[PDB]
């Protein structure tokens, strides 16, 4: 109509080159660098504060808020990239479905009787990203949340998975966690915990116990399961507790 | 009856002349059909040459697609190797930066303690090569990271170029299938024209002979031949009305 | 002599047949003159019909050519607008690259500032541990600075996402403009070749129209008019009126004339039978008829 | 005179024999349809005259 500018045209191979070239800017490296920086900053903060100095709760809360915001931003970026991929796939499929203008089809598109997919309209109509199926729970978040209690005292029972109020009703009855193992009278140089056992072991005598047996029962009580050497993973909580205990005794 | 037969011979000279004119008209119709069949054969040959050009275009395009796919597989393996290379270079850069950081912290602590002079001078002299190595490692790492990112973008664009080339080859194959359908329709039309030419040549063999007519000379134009056929038909009608009885009846009566 | 008179009576019918055949030949010559003395009706009608069809084809071709020539200029204007949109796409790509470079440089500078702050905190920790072997105030200030830097990097987070969203957005529109230009060059080239073919067809139609006039048949015309003017009307007008009445009654102008011409040629084919002597045989028959009573 | 003007056709009498449709009607991309079994001619049948020609040659030998 009037000025011959059609709203949209079918995709061309030359246009297809630019469509293939177009991509969302990738921030995965930037997000990984930001996560590494914040994690190392939390690790530095753990021993940065003077042991005599108390009142780190506000700093921990601020860093927790920053980490939650970063996690929300990462989830939104994942939603953005997946939405971009889906929009590109839908646009290419719609362009392939639509016929090609040769002699008069372009005139029909210009008159507006014929419509073709447009990326701008599809992007505007694209649903807003939703932070759904994303859990903001990481080992770094857990250690950041539990470090104030560890700073107050080496032994604490923060997890409330069994009961929201406490480990059992109002009374924890959890005793104390000792840095020095009864089996090996030394600090845990290699604190390793199993995903099933959920118990931290030095692994100096655990390797010897596991030697010659494919699976061995967990020495600690309150659990009945057999785990291999590969099941154990590094536990930062135990090393942080040992470091804070050493700093407090020295000061 | 023999005098009537001599009159039949006089009429039959014109009758055979008309038979030759009609056989010449049928032969020219056969020649028109054959030249049109030759023109259709030239047109189908040109369409087949265009189909061969499309086929060779598809063949080179698919060869380029296969070469591009092989290059893409090799490039994916090499880019995974480059990702490991940049990761190890980043680890070496972190090791170099931490070594520089500790040596610089030691130098700054020694300088703060000074604020030993020979010791700090030698420590700085030994530390400067570590800083130079750190700078060289950082430059190599950033160059490798830039090369990896540009290569990854280029190969992603190339893979998308491969998929669009595959779509273009599918479109070319669809166009070739449409051209083959057109060729099959032209071939069935040529077969129908050839069957018609076979019927016409069988009629020409039944009526005198097609090979015995080409020697005779007559204008090629159909309108002139139709006018001559009408003229000879009128002349035969005048001869028939003068004789009264049909020539076939008179010749049968003579026999 | 009576037997000769009987033979003359037998051949008198043949003489009358030859006389009527000659009269029919004169009528056939008159019918041929009816179209020959005047302009040939079949040829004039065919020429008028072919001129009319050629003129209408020329008119439709010239109207189509004028319409396509008038319509071509908006396509050039749209190509100019699309090239302006391509310059806008180049500015948009340049500004998006500038924003991406600025955002990446800023995030890298923030990461480097965080690294320098971490290095300064590690240096202060080395100073603190050497002192253990003002520091608390400096550590608190550095922790406040690092938390402020973490807040600034969190603020830069999602700002980089907004920069990414603004880079991808308004770039798809420029990509659509590039696609519009890619389609436009192909369609304008197709329209240019189509209009070139239409112009070639229009030139061919003009050549056909020019060939339709100034024909050798037209050269024959204006001479047949002089031939008709040599004898004006009179008997020729009456026979022409009779021929016109026959033509309109037959409801044909080409097939009817050819049929009449073929019929008259066929009639004239059997003509001039024993026509050499007409008066002498009658005179001798009359003389013998007068001699018989004596 | 009157005869010449009646015989002649005014160019204005018809609309220049204008065709149907503003542009030429579209056609199939191949659409060969050769047909053309008969080109003019026809009229008197060939089989009857061919039999007459056969009888004519037989009569020529019979005249011998």
């Amino acid at each position: 109509n009037d000025n011959p500018i059609p709203k949209s045209v079918p995709l061309h191979p030359k246009s297809g080159k630019y469509f293939h070239n177009l991509h969302a800017r990738d921030l995965s490296n930037i997000y990984q660098q930001c996560y590494k920086q914040i994690d190392e900053t939390i690790n530095q903060l753990v021993d940065s504060t003077s042991p005599s100095t108390i009142g780190i709760e506000e700093q921990v809360a601020d860093i927790t808020s920053t980490y939650k915001l970063l996690s929300t931003y990462e989830s939104e970026s994942n939603s953005f990239d997946e939405h971009i991929k889906d929009l590109k796939k839908n646009f290419k499929q719609s362009s392939d479905a639509c016929p090609q203008i040769d002699l008069s089809t372009w005139d029909k598109y210009r008159t507006g009787e014929l419509t073709a997919p447009k990326l701008s309209e599809l992007y505007l109509n694209m649903p807003t990203p939703e932070p759904a199926t994303m859990v903001n729970n990481t080992d770094t978040l857990k250690i950041l949340k539990v470090l104030p209690y560890i700073w107050n005292d080496p032994t604490c029972v923060i997890p409330d998975l069994q009961n929201p109020a406490d480990e059992d009703d109002l009374q924890i009855e959890g005793g104390k966690i000792e840095l020095t193992c009864p089996i090996t009278c030394k600090p845990y140089e290699a604190p390793l915990i199993s995903r099933k056992c959920n118990h931290v072991f030095d692994r100096d005598g655990i390797q010897n116990y596991l030697q010659g047996y494919t699976t061995r029962d967990c020495p600690q009580a309150a659990c009945s399961q057999v785990v291999s050497m590969r099941d154990f993973v590094r536990d930062p909580i135990m090393e942080l507790r040992c470091k804070i205990a050493k700093m407090k005794e020295s000061q | 009856a023999k005098k009537l037969l001599r009159e039949l011979n006089q009429t039959s000279d014109l009758n055979e002349r008309k038979m030759l004119l009609q056989a010449k008209s049928l032969w020219i119709d056969v020649a028109h059909n054959t030249d049109a069949c030759k023109n259709l054969e030239n047109e189908i040959s040109g369409i087949q040459q265009k189909v061969d050009e499309v086929t060779e275009k598809i063949r080179n395009r698919q060869e380029k697609i296969e070469r591009y796919t092989s290059d893409g597989t090799t490039i994916e393996a090499q880019i995974d190797a480059k990702v490991i290379y940049v990761n190890e270079k980043d680890s070496e850069h972190q090791n170099a930066r931490e070594l520089l950081r500790d040596v610089k912290s030691r130098f700054e602590k020694e300088k703060s303690n000074q604020a030993l002079g020979l010791k700090i001078e030698q420590i700085a002299q030994e530390a400067q090569p570590i800083k130079e190595q750190y700078d060289s490692t950082k430059l190599a790492l950033v160059e490798a990271q830039d090369e990896l990112q540009q290569l990854k973008e280029d190969i992603n664009s190339r893979q998308s170029k491969i998929q669009k080339y595959k779509d273009d080859t599918i479109y070319y194959e669809d166009k070739k299938k449409v051209y083959l359908e057109n060729i099959k329709k032209i071939e069935v039309n040529v077969a129908a024209l050839k069957e018609g030419i076979q019927r016409q040549i069988q009629n020409a063999c039944a009526f005198c002979s097609k090979e015995r007519i080409e020697n005779v000379d007559l204008p090629d134009t159909q309108e002139e031949i139709k006018r001559e056929l009408d003229k000879v038909s009128r002349m035969i009608q005048k001869a028939e009305k003068s004789l009264g009885l049909s020539q076939e009846e008179v010749i049968a009566l003579f026999e | 002599k009576k037997a000769k008179i009987v033979h003359l009576r037998q051949e008198s019918d043949k003489l009358r047949k030859s006389v009527e055949s000659l009269r029919d030949f004169q009528n056939k010559k008159g019918e041929i003159e009816l179209h020959s003395q005047l302009l040939p009706y079949v040829k004039v009608k065919d020429h008028k019909e072919k001129l009319n069809i050629y003129k209408e084809e020329y008119e439709r071709a010239k109207a189509n050519l004028r319409a396509i020539l008038k319509d071509k200029k908006p396509f050039a204007n749209t190509k100019k607008t699309l090239e302006n949109q391509v310059e806008e796409l180049t500015e948009k790509c340049s500004l998006k690259t500038d924003e991406f470079l600025k955002a990446k440089e800023k995030i890298n500078e923030i990461f480097e500032k965080l690294n320098t702050i971490r290095d300064e905190v590690i240096k202060k920790k080395n100073q603190n541990e050497y002192y253990r072997g003002d520091i608390d105030d400096q550590i608190q200030q550095l922790l406040l600075k690092q938390r402020h830097l973490l807040s600034k990097m969190a603020s830069s987070m999602k700002s980089l996402k907004n920069c990414q969203k603004e880079l991808i957005s308004t770039q798809i529109l420029q990509f659509e403009a590039q696609n519009m230009d890619v389609s436009m060059n192909d369609v304008i080239g197709f329209f240019n070749e189509r209009e070139a073919d239409l112009k070639s067809q229009y030139e061919d139609k003009k050549k056909f129209v020019k060939e339709a006039r100034d024909t050798p048949e037209f050269q024959s015309w204006m001479r047949e008019i002089r031939s008709y003017d040599q004898d004006t009307k009179e008997k020729l007008n009456k026979v022409a009126e009779k021929y016109e009445e026959e033509g309109n009654f037959n409801l044909s102008f080409v097939q009817d004339v050819l049929d009449k011409l073929e019929s008259e040629i066929a009639m004239v084919n059997h003509d001039e039978s024993a026509v050499t002597i007409l008066d002498q045989v009658t005179a001798e028959l009359r003389e013998l008829e007068h001699t018989v009573p004596q | 005179p009157i005869l010449k003007r009646t015989i002649i056709s005014k160019r204005k009498a018809p609309s220049n024999n204008e065709d149907e449709e503003i542009v030429k009607t579209p056609r199939k991309l191949v659409n060969y349809v050769p047909l053309k079994i008969f080109n003019l001619g026809d009229s008197f049948d060939d089989t009857i005259t061919t039999t007459v020609a056969k009888l004519q040659d037989l009569k020529k030998e019979i005249l011998d």
